[PDB]
Parts: C-alpha cells; structure tokens; sequence
C-alpha cells in the first residue's frame, strides 16, 4: 500500500508472497517446529 | 513342503510328532535331487507338511484324489519376457496350471 | 523435527532500487560473521535446559526417611535407656 | 576391564603413600602404628578385610585413616557402578530397519542382499519405479531357491534376505544365528 | 563420585553423626549399667567407619542400649551406601558426552602450534570454504595449506587413519557423509554447528527473466512438501536416528578422588603441625 | 533399575504424529492467525484436518 | 587355626564380610587371606553389578 519501504522482520519467505514482493536472501535460516509444555521421585528408602 | 528322499522299499518313512501323532506323508513324483539340469529323472520323493496337511483335508472334505508332482523348474511363477517371439510366458508352478 | 524449513528475509516492493544491494550485504555479513555475532547476543542465550534422560542426583526430600529413622531410633534409645537400668535394678 | 592400568597402579602405590605417612604421622606424635601395622591398616580398609588389629592413635592420623576409609568406598563404588554402565550398555544393533532402510535404498558394494529369482518378490521390486535401484542390486544376486538364499546369509556370503515372512519367522526360530529385521 | 547425593545429604551425615556419636557416649554408654572407655574419637570411628564399608578396627559399646543405637545406624549405613551406588550407576549408566572442539574459533584453530601437539586440520581448495577463509582467518588459511585434501573422500579415510583430526568442508555435504557412516564414529562439532550460514541455489545468466520463474517454482515445493519428501529420499542416515557408550575409569576420570585424599595428606599435616603448637604451650 | 527407568514418554514427533494427523477434541494445538503458518496448512490439502 | 575356621573366615569374606571370624596368626597366611578378600571384593561387586 506504500506504507512502509521495506519490512525488516522476521518476515517467513513464502511462494504467496514471493509474487507480490521482493525477498532478500535469508539473513535467518529456520524451519517450524511444535512447543509443548515441559527431577527425582524416590519416594523413601522403603 | 518338506520334500524327503523314500526308503528303498519305495514307501514313506514313518515319523511322529512331539505329542505322537502320525506324520501324513504323501508319495511325490518331482525332479531328481540335487537339480534335474544333469541328471534329468523325476524320483519319487516323500512329501509332508502345512500345505500337504492342509490338501490332505481339501481332499477329504471334497471328496477328491490327486497325484502330488514337485515343480520341474524349481520356480513359483513369473511372467518371464521372451524377447525372441515378442512375448510373455509364464514360468514355475504358474505355467504348469496354465 | 523441523518442517517447512523456509528462513527470514527482508521484504521490499517489486521495484526495489535496494533489492539487489540488501542482499549481497547479507550474504556478506553471514561470510563476515556479523550475523553470528548477532545470534550470540540475541539468540544464543541457554538461560536454563535439561537433558532428556538426565539422571537427577538424590536431595533430602529423597533420603529424609532414612535420616527420620535414625533420630527416631534415638528417641527410642532414651526410652530404652531407663528400661535397662530398671531391669537391671530388679536383678 | 572397569580400571585402566595405570589406575590400578595409582590405587596400589596410594595404599603405601598413606600407609608410610600413616606410621610417621602416629609416631612423631605428642603422646601407636609400626610400619607392618599401617600396611596392614592400609590394605585391610582397600580389600575390606580384617586382617590387622591396628588402627592409628594419633588425631592426625586419624584423619587421614577417615578420609582412607571413604576413598577405598568410592573406588570399589565406582568399580561396581562402572562394571553395571558397561554391563548394560552393550548393545551392538546396527540393524537393518524394513525397506526404508538407507542401506538399502541407496546401498552399496559392501553390503549385499537378494531374494529368489521368479517369485512375488522379484515382481514386486520390479513393478514399482521407485524401487528400481533396489531391483538391479538383487538382480545379480538372486538365488534359486530359499534355502541357498538362507544358507548364504549363514555363511556370511549374503548379507541381508528378503522373502516370505511365515517361510524366514521358522528359520530364525530354528536357527539361532538368523533374525528377521523390520 | 560427587553426583549422587546433593551435598546437603552429605552434610546432615554428618551432624547426624556428631548428634548420634554424643548421645551414645553421653546418654546411652555413660547411664547403662555396663560400661578401655567409649569416647567421641572411638564413637566418631566407629559410625564414620560403619558408613563407608565397614573395614577398619573399631570398638563397639558395651551397653544394650548403645548398642541397639549403633545398629539403627549400621541399617542407615547399609541403605546410604545401597543408594550411593545405585546413583553412582545410574549416572554411568546415563551420561552423554561433551566434544572437545567447541567451533572454528577454538583455541586450536586459532593457534593450533602454541597448543599442545598440533592439531591437523584442512580443506579441499578452489571451493567457497578457502575463500570464506582466505579471507576471514588469515592466519589460519597458512596453516591449512599444508594438510589440503584433493576430495571429501580423501579427507573421510584420512579422519580414520589420524592424518588429520579436523575436516572443514560444507555442512550439507559433511551432514550427509557423518550420517551414511559405519560405526557413527565420524561426527560434525555442534551437534550439526554451521558457520557463515548460507545455502545451495541454481545460477542463472546475470539480468534473465528465468530468475523469477525458477524462485517461485522453488517455493513452491517447500509449500507443496517436496522438500522434506527429498530430504528424506536422499539426505537421510543412518546414524541421524540417534549415544552412551560404556568407558573405561583412567585417572583423568578419577582425579578428583585422588585429589580428595591428597588433600586429606594436606590436612593432616596441618593438625600433626597444629599439634606440636599446642604441645608447645 | 528404578533410579535408571525414570524416563517419561508420549512426546509429540512432527506433524506426522498421529495426535496431529487427525483432530482429536481432547488435543489442542495452534498457531497464530494470519501467518506463514496457516497459509502452509491450508495450502496444503493432505493435512486439512 | 582350624580347617572348619578357615572355611568360616574365607565364607564371610565372599559374602560382605559381616561374620565375628579368627584371623591367622602368621604373615603368608595374612597374605592369602588379603588376596582372597581381593576376589572377594571383586567377587560382590560382578555379582551386583550384573544383577
Ligand atoms: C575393587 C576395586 C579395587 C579395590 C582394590 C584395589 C587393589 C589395588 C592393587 C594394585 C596392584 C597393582 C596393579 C598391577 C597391574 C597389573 C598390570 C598387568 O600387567 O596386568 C596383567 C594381568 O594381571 C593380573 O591378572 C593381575 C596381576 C596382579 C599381580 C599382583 C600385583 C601385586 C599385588 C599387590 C602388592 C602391592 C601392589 C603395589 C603396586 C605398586 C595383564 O593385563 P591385561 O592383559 O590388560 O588384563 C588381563 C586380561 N586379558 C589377558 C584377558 C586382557
Ligand atoms: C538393604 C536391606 C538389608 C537390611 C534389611 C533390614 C531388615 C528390616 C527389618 C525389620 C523391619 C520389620 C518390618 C517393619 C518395617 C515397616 C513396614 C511397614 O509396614 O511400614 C509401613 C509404615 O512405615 C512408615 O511409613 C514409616 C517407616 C519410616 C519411618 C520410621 C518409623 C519406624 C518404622 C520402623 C520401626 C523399626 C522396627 C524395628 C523392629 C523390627 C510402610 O509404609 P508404606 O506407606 O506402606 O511404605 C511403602 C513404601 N513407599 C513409601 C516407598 C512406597
Ligand atoms: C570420606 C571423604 O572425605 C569423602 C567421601 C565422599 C566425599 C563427598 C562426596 C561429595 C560431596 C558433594 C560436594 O558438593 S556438590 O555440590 O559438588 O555435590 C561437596 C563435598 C562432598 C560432600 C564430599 C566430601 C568429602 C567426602 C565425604
Ligand atoms: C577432610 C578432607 O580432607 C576432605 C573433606 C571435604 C573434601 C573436599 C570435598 C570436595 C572437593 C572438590 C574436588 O573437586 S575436583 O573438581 O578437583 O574433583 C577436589 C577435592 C575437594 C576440595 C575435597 C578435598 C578434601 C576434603 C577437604
């Protein structure tokens, strides 16, 4: 829209947005990955 | 298919299993041992096993005789190319049936 | 493990007079090591991890009823105490 | 196996170490432990043995004769511990794991694996286009019957057989060299 | 040997023994009816000794009462050292391991003659990774010259036989040949560590219109999951799926219990100095 | 054994884990709206579950 | 020193040595005693360690 210039983010290069704007090569080389939520447990000497 | 030389009397060695059982032996007709490439010759053998067992049943429960013979190619059957006649043909057990 | 292993860039219009000069200063800056510079000060911090088998050394909360034997076993022991004297006054 | 020989060495020239010092520490004392009484003391605590009836007198010796006590503790702990890491941690594997299996896929002159000739396993292989490596590989190896195939991988001449799983689960159970993999 | 047992475990051992050791000689030997004089150095002895394997000569107190105290402790004593053990091999049994070359600017790399007996690393030349060097580390690309390697097979064999104990070459590449080898014994530093990060693309003519054209179709089989199916169908290994391999006990794994009894020797000189101090006045 | 044996299990594996193959109620997994995440989901039509 | 108390001494040695036993009096005999606690020890330890 000509708001901004240039966006300097972590910006995912994509085949969608590739038609529409111009990707620098990868300054961050990265993938998708799942985040999931996290001692001893000897009760007694028994 | 366990396939098993015969006696000199020409009938099937008598075995048991563990608990005692009669082994059901069947008098095949197969090639010679050790291959018939050289010593063409179909000596009968003794055969026995899952599918002897189970044939042995079919036979009973149908009410039909048969005559067991070994695969003279040693094979189970593959549609072989013959690039000579432009041509498939099959091989093994499969070219016997058909 | 890792899927859609596409990485970051910097986005600018179809024109872009700077496409071509963004890029071969990133390429530059990761052969310079200014990109790993900056993976170590923003990145690369490990405040706290664990292993996943990572075997757990024994605390107190483990052994405290094996030490809750021993000082009951000298409770017992001041009781036991006055036994002996009194079986040993009778004989 | 737990020790490494020099460690070995070092644990039996530290009994005397402490044994020499043990016997100076109690005799040059202010107000005991002769030579053969402080080897004795020494190797009764490493070898948990009681042989010996001396025990340093001195309170400096008796220090020593404590810390004595936990070091000989530690290293027949750590021999016990070490022998259980190495008693369980043998495990050879390096299996094959199925047909998806690297080796397999893309394999080598060094490993080599057949199947026999003219069978559904020779037209499975070659039906399929994204097996066809794998085909030309067992294409120059393929038996003629199973039990050449199996006495070949007993005889180390092949390495891996691919056949009918009823026909391979009877000779592994049978012949305690052969397991099925996958 | 330090692992098992938090040092807070070790310190209530301790004053639990002192507590035990002045009740049994003050409570327990002094009021009995029976009871060479049961003393805190022979009480201190004895429980000290009971805890670590007994083996040493002691002299066990002559009241029932004491001696039923020095036997709930030897109970304590038998479980301590059955739970010191079973952790001692728990952790054996478990440890992973620590490589010993961080990354391309260890000391090694650096310096590698004014460090120990040098270290021998190299490359295949007329690649990217010389000219990431020539120009990055100068001083490094000297060195190197002397152990290059005319292929990356070259340098697999030569990492076996111990011509060199370093190859620096492409990560894709070195991922690959440390995944498809025998034995797994042939690593990358890391865990897979990659330096002056870039990637593998497809060169076309300067100022070309099929620049476009093949960018977008490259994306698309990342979208599409191509990728991963390739990654899978050619980049795979064998030892990608995984370790803890048992080893031996040399004194560089047991110094620390050597240098707790050498300590021990300084100690005691300390008290047998202390000593005559004492005697003196 | 027991101090060796302590060892929790059930960790999701990728996509490919058959928790996320298919939507289980009991599951809840997500992403954030708008991103390169959801239009790599529904892009692809194997994983429109 | 008896053969029924060297059977004695040498049985509790093997097995954690726990059992009121009479040393010999001599040095040689002092001596294989020390080495028959060595296998002892090592003895245990195998048999802990692989259980
Ligand atoms: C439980 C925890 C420990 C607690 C107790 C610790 C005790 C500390 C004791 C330490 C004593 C010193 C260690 C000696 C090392 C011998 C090396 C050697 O050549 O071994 C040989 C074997 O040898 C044997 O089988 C044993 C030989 C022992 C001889 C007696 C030594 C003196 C005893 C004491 C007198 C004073 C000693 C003073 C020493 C200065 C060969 O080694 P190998 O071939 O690699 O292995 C053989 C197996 N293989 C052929 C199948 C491969
Ligand atoms: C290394 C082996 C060699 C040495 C062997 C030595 C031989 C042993 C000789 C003899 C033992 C004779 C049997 C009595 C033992 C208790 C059994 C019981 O039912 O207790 C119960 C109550 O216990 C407790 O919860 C308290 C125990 C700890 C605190 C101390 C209090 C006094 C208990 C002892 C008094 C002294 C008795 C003295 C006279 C005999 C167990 O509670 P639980 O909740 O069911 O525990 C399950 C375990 N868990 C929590 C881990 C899951
Ligand atoms: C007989 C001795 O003299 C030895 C025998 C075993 C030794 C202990 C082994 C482990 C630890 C844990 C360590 O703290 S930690 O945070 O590193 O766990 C502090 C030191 C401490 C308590 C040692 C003290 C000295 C010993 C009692
Ligand atoms: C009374 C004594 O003489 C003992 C009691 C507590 C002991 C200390 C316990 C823990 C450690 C850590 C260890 O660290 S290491 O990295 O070198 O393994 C080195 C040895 C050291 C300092 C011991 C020295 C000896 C003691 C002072």
């Amino acid at each position: 829209s000509g708001q901004a210039d240039m966006i300097v983010a972590p910006l995912t290069i994509n085949n969608e947005r590739a038609q529409y704007i111009e990707f620098s090569k990868p300054f961050k080389y990265q993938g998708l990955t799942i985040l999931v939520k996290k001692r001893s447990t000897l009760d007694s000497f028994m | 298919v366990y396939v098993k030389p015969t006696l000199s009397d020409g009938t099937c060695k008598e075995e048991f299993t563990v608990n005692g059982d009669p082994v059901k032996k069947v008098i095949c007709t197969g090639p010679n041992d050790t291959s018939p490439g050289s010593p063409r010759h179909t000596v009968p053998q003794c055969c026995y096993g899952f599918c002897i067992d189970l044939l042995i049943k079919l036979a009973r429960t149908m009410n039909f005789t048969y005559e067991v013979h070994l695969v003279a190619d040693g094979k189970f059957g593959t549609q072989e190319r013959v690039n000579n006649s432009n041509k498939k043909e099959w091989n093994g057990m499969m070219g016997e049936l058909l | 493990e890792l899927f859609f292993r596409s990485g970051f860039g910097i986005g600018m219009r179809k024109d872009s007079p700077w496409k071509q000069n963004v890029s071969l200063s990133i390429l530059k800056s990761h052969e310079n090591g200014f990109m790993e510079d900056l993976d170590k000060t923003w990145v690369r911090y490990q405040e706290c991890d664990s292993r996943s088998n990572a075997p757990a050394t024994l605390t107190f909360e483990n052994m405290a009823g094996v030490f809750m034997l021993v000082a009951g076993g000298i409770v017992a022991g001041i009781f036991l105490i006055f036994i002996e004297i009194a079986y040993k006054r009778h004989k | 196996q737990p020790f490494q020989s020099t460690l070995w060495l070092l644990v039996g020239l530290s009994v005397h170490v402490v044994a020499v010092m043990l016997y100076l520490l109690d005799r040059f004392s202010p107000f005991a432990l002769t030579l053969s009484s402080a080897m004795w003391f020494s190797w009764g605590v490493l070898l948990n043995s009681g042989i010996g009836e001396g025990a340093p007198r001195s309170f400096s010796a008796r220090i020593l004769g404590m810390v004595w006590a936990g070091f000989a503790m530690i290293i027949v702990a750590s021999y016990t511990a070490n022998l259980a890491a190495f008693l369980v941690l043998d495990r050879p594997e390096e299996r094959i794991t199925g047909i998806n299996d690297p080796r397999l896929r893309n394999p080598s002159d060094k490993f080599i694996y057949a199947t026999v000739k003219q069978s559904s396993v020779d037209i499975y292989f070659r039906r399929q286009v994204e097996l066809s490596t794998m085909y030309r590989h067992m294409e120059k190896h393929n038996y003629e019957s199973a039990a050449e195939a199996i006495q070949a991988v007993r005889d180390n001449k092949l390495h891996a057989f691919i056949w009918d799983s009823a026909v391979l689960e009877f000779e592994a159970s049978q012949k305690c060299d052969l397991v099925t993999t996958g | 040997f330090l692992e098992p047992f938090s040092a807070d475990v070790w310190v209530m051992m301790f004053v639990m023994l002192l507590i035990v050791s002045a009740v049994a000689v003050f409570v327990f030997e002094y009021f009995s009816p029976v009871g060479p004089s049961f003393t805190i150095g022979k009480a201190i002895w004895l429980l000290w000794g009971l805890v670590f394997n007994n083996s040493v000569p002691v002299q066990n107190p002559k009241g029932t009462t004491s001696k039923i105290m020095v036997s709930v402790w030897a109970f304590f004593a038998v479980i301590f050292l059955a739970s010191y053990t079973a952790n001692l091999a728990a952790f054996m049994i478990q440890e992973e391991y620590v490589d010993q070359v961080s990354g391309l600017s260890d000391k090694k790399f650096q310096r590698p003659n004014d460090f120990s007996p040098p270290f021998r690393f190299g490359t295949v030349p007329n690649g990217s990774t010389e000219r990431n060097i020539r120009n990055n580390y100068a001083e490094m690309h000297a060195y190197m010259g002397k152990f290059n390697q005319r292929g990356v097979d070259d340098a697999l064999l030569s990492l076996k036989t111990g011509k060199l104990d370093a190859f620096i070459y492409d990560a894709a590449v070195l991922n690959y040949m440390a995944g498809r080898d025998e034995g797994c014994k042939l690593v990358t530093i890391g865990s897979g560590k990659v330096f002056a990060s870039t990637g593998y693309g497809i060169a076309i003519q300067k100022d070309s219109g099929w620049k476009r054209q093949v960018d977008l179709a490259i994306l698309q089989l990342f979208g599409d999951g191509e990728m991963e199916e390739l990654e899978a169908l050619w980049l795979t290994g064998i030892c990608h799926n995984e370790e803890v391999m048992s080893s031996q006990l040399d004194i560089d794994n047991m110094a620390g219990v050597f240098y707790m009894l050498g300590a021990a020797m300084a100690l005691s000189l300390i008290t047998f100095i202390s000593e005559h101090l004492f005697y003196w006045q």
